[PDB]
RNA sequence: GCCGGCUAAGAUCAAGUGUAGUAUCUGUUCUUAUCAGUUUAAUAUCUGAUUCCUCGAGGA
């Protein structure tokens, strides 16, 4: 059974997927783990910082707030 | 219409003109055509009119 | 029924039995053990202080992980007790 | 409700990555927009046979194993370790994307052997010994395919010609790699 | 102490793995596992993919063990050759048609995301916009 | 905006050097778009100390490199890599491939 | 077929790429082609190569013509009396302008060819006007040094 | 495998033997047929309906 608990917990971890996942869930997803990715590393934000021309502060305050609802709300 | 791996699983006569007919746009358009794609300022004027084709500049220069 | 545990791991050591003492918990490997095994709280307490992951006997000496599954990050999961219900 | 092969084709970008199942799937728009990236290998097409992925044909009976020419040229001492190692040579590889299948197993300058059995003699010093085909190359012309082509007696010089080169290809920077050993 | 020696051992594992025999071609999966663990920073990523093209092909065996030592092997090149090659091997057949080949792409791909979640993020390919949603992501497309 | 510039001759002219500048019109960055683009051309004149205008080109996307390229100008037009030759009163499009995948960001050439 | 040249007389020596690099002289050879026996697994001295363009061809033919390749007389070509062991370069016009000096020949002669290229099998049949030439044919020319080929005539039926 | 075919290309349902595990063998049958539903990437599968000829008999 400990294949079977393997299946169970890879569920379990957030941004797993499955032969039914949708397109959304997927580009919902590594949206969100990119946001997260940008405010970990302290070079990315420097970078969008620069482009934009905005504090960096508000950049991460922009992130969070993006991080709700990326793609729009869903189908049907 | 040749045949090619994009008239494949196609069985209808009016399809494959069609797909025919899109494939020959989309291609035609991609290429580089140096007849109507080029700037050539004539020495006519030499200091104006660049909007000369690679045919107008050969009847300014016979 | 053989499953891990998979709880948060706390400060406790992990312990092997004699025969399984040279043993990888999570591949049965031998060779080079490279990281200190860490177990739950409820896989250490009362009678079950000291005792074999593997297999639950008296425990003899530590438990630890292979190198191979140091470098794909096996030891990151919860508590890797061998659990049977 | 679902597309013909004919109407996907129309939509996509790239009609001739479409194939027969491709409209039966949940989103074949996505479907055939991950198979026109710019990388990404197919899928190892035996999914849909019925054979088990072993062909029982073809007549797999062949040699067990042919080592490597460095395997043949106490045991061997540190002289013939530096032979195994001057002599590694590095085999052939597949790139990133080449797939194995059951069936992908099977599918002016002479050499010394045939100029010795054809009967023709060695090059001379300075004289004239064509091959028999350079008359009719003497006597009609120079060859369309090959212009650039360069004969001994014709266009090349008599003393050219050494040993079996009997023809030249005369086609009409800073090629130093930049961080190697020395 | 084997990054001197997987040219040597690579042709027999080409003839193992072309073989019918299942133990054969469990055996040289384990045997690729235990190359690519062991070889990892030494620049050995040719032969490992040339091995990969290989093994690939028998991740449609119903076999336990042939497909055990195939997800070890899989999970060994994810350390060794690294996360965007498997993904690339990955892509096509996350949607494919038949739910046999979606279960099997989405259990490898969830192996390759449950490790090295981090590094997709610069891997992931381009997906377009619909008339709905939004699914470029546009700060990448910065250019300072 | 501007994004790049860069400093040649020109063949068919003299020894006479060029500033060449590229410059987006109404760019958006999230979400993306642009309104335009511009190549501005300068003479550089007085001994390399004084920029004087001298034409300005039109082009459909953001011009993101120029490069001097055998007496002539390779420039990346959004997607598109062209090749451009000095004109009187603009700049004469000369070669184009369109098969580059998504956006020129950088030209080198040996 | 056009652009495909035909080529007989081809010995032991002579292999699939050996052909294509002798070719390569003349025009641009794209593939050879070599037919294996049944009975012995070799060629049996005819193989075809097939080039890029009909020229190349056409030069490999007026070029590569009655030469001797690895001791055998290899000639490129376009893809009741019996001959054996015929050289490939020789036509029905050539045979027939051989067999007018020993008799007279009633009509045009005909060469055995392939089923498979077309171009040379090996044997031919030709009919005399008389039994004079038949005999003139197998006294004379039944061993005579043909282009690099001992030809062997010899009666296609005879009554007791 | 041999020169498109000779039914060794597949599925299935009962029983025997045996392993830690995989398995191995025998009888079979294989719809030669149609429609509706389930289902399958598509098959498959399952769920239901559906006088004549010949020499007392057989076949459709
Ligand atoms: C596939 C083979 C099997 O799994 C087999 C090992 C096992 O199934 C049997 C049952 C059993 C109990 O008989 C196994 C025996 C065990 C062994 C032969 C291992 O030996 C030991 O356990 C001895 C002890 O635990 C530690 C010795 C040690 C460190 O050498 C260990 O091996 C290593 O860690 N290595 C491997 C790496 N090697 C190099 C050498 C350079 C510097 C040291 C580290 C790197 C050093 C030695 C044991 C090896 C045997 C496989
Ligand atoms: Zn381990
Ligand atoms: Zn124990
Ligand atoms: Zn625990």
């Amino acid at each position: 059974t400990i294949h079977s608990q393997l299946e169970h917990l890879q569920s379990k971890y957030i941004g797993t997927g499955h032969a039914d996942t949708t397109k959304w869930e997927w580009l919902v997803n590594q949206h969100r783990d990119s946001y997260c990715s940008y405010m970990g590393h302290f070079d990315l934000l420097n970078y969008f910082a620069i482009a934009e021309n905005e504090s960096k502060a508000r950049v991460r305050f922009n992130l969070m707030e993006k991080m709700l609802q990326p793609c729009g709300p869903p189908a049907d | 219409i040749p045949n090619t791996a994009h008239f494949a699983n196609v069985t209808q006569i009016e399809d494959a003109v069609s797909l025919w007919a899109k494939l020959k746009l989309q291609k035609a358009s991609e290429r580089w055509q140096p007849d109507t794609e080029e700037e050539y300022e004539d020495s006519s004027g030499n200091v104006v009119n660049k909007k000369t084709y690679e045919d107008l500049k050969r009847q300014g220069l016979l | 029924d053989l499953i891990f545990c998979r709880k948060q791991a706390g400060v406790a050591i992990g312990r092997l039995c004699e025969k399984c003492d040279g043993k990888c918990v999570i591949c049965d490997s031998y060779v080079r053990p490279c990281t200190l095994v860490r177990i739950c709280d409820e896989c250490n307490y009362g009678s079950y202080q000291g005792r074999c992951v593997i297999c639950g006997g008296p425990g003899v000496s530590d438990a630890y992980y292979c190198k191979e599954c140091t470098i794909q990050e096996k030891d990151r999961d919860g508590c890797p007790k061998i659990v049977n219900l | 409700n679902r597309f013909t092969v004919a109407e996907l084709k129309q939509l996509v970008a790239r009609p001739d990555v479409v194939e027969m199942h491709d409209v039966t799937a949940q989103d074949p728009k996505l479907l055939v927009h991950l198979k026109a990236t710019r990388n990404s290998v197919p899928v190892p097409r035996h999914w849909c046979f019925k054979r088990k992925y072993l062909q029982g044909k073809r007549g797999i009976e062949k040699p067990p194993f042919e080592l490597p020419d460095f395997i043949k040229r106490d045991i061997d001492y540190q002289k013939l370790h530096d032979a195994f190692f001057k002599w590694q040579t590095k085999p052939k590889l597949t790139i990133h994307g080449d797939l194995y299948y059951e069936g992908k197993e099977f599918e002016g300058d002479l050499s010394d052997e045939l100029r010795i059995s054809l009967g023709m003699p060695v090059g001379p010093n300075a004289h004239k010994v064509p091959p028999p085909w350079l008359i009719a190359m003497q006597r009609y012309g120079p060859p369309p395919s090959y212009p650039n082509l360069k004969i001994p007696g014709l266009n090349s010089p008599i003393p050219p010609l050494y040993g079996d080169v009997f023809g030249t290809n005369a086609a009409e920077i800073d090629r130093t790699p930049w961080g190697e050993l020395e | 102490m084997g990054k001197d020696y997987i040219y040597a051992v690579t042709p027999l594992l080409e003839d193992a793995l072309m073989d019918r025999d299942l133990v054969h071609r469990q055996t040289a999966s384990a045997v690729v596992q235990h190359m690519s663990l062991g070889v990892y920073g030494f620049g050995c990523e040719d032969s490992l993919n040339h091995l990969l093209n290989y093994v690939w092909p028998n991740v449609f065996e119903t076999s336990p063990h042939v497909i055990q030592a195939v997800m070890g092997a899989l999970e060994g090149l994810r350390v060794a050759i690294g996360p965007c090659r498997m993904l690339q091997y990955c892509l096509q057949g996350l949607f494919h048609p038949a739910r046999k080949v979606r279960d099997v792409y989405w259990k490898i791909y969830n192996s390759i995301y449950i490790g090295s979640q981090d590094a997709l993020i610069a891997h992931y390919p381009r997906i377009y916009n619909d008339d709905k949603n939004t699914y470029i992501r546009y700060e990448l497309d910065y250019i300072l | 905006a501007a994004f790049s510039v860069a400093v040649c001759r020109f063949s068919n002219t003299g020894e006479d050097w060029y500033v060449l500048v590229g410059v987006a019109k109404d760019l958006i960055l999230n979400p993306r778009s642009v309104a335009g683009g511009f190549v501005y051309t300068y003479k550089l004149v007085n001994n390399g100390e004084k920029l004087e205008f001298l034409h300005k080109t039109p082009v459909e996307e953001v011009p993101a490199a120029i490069a001097p390229f055998q007496g002539r100008v390779l420039i990346g037009v959004g997607k598109l890599l062209r090749v451009y030759d000095l004109g009187k009163k603009k700049l004469l499009r000369k070669c184009e491939n369109k098969h580059i995948a998504n956006y020129i960001s950088g030209i080198q050439t040996i | 077929q056009d652009a495909t040249v035909y080529v007989g007389g081809l010995d032991e020596k002579v292999s699939e790429p050996l052909l294509w690099e002798l070719f390569l002289q003349a025009g641009p050879v794209v593939n050879t082609h070599m037919p294996k026996d049944r009975v012995t697994g070799q060629h049996q001295g005819y193989g075809f190569v097939e080039f890029l363009s009909e020229e190349d061809a056409d030069y490999a033919i007026k070029i590569m013509n009655m030469i001797k390749l690895y001791g055998k007389p290899i000639r490129v070509n376009k893809a009741n009396i019996f001959i054996g062991n015929l050289d490939p370069e020789i036509d029905e016009k050539l045979l027939y302008d051989t067999f007018s000096a020993f008799g007279v020949i009633l009509q045009t002669p005909k060469i055995m060819r392939d089923p498979d290229t077309g171009n040379s099998k090996g044997y031919a049949f030709i009919n005399f006007a008389s039994f004079d030439a038949s005999d003139a044919a197998i006294e004379a020319m039944n061993g005579q040094y043909l282009c690099n080929r001992p030809i062997t005539v010899s009666y296609a039926f005879k009554k007791d």
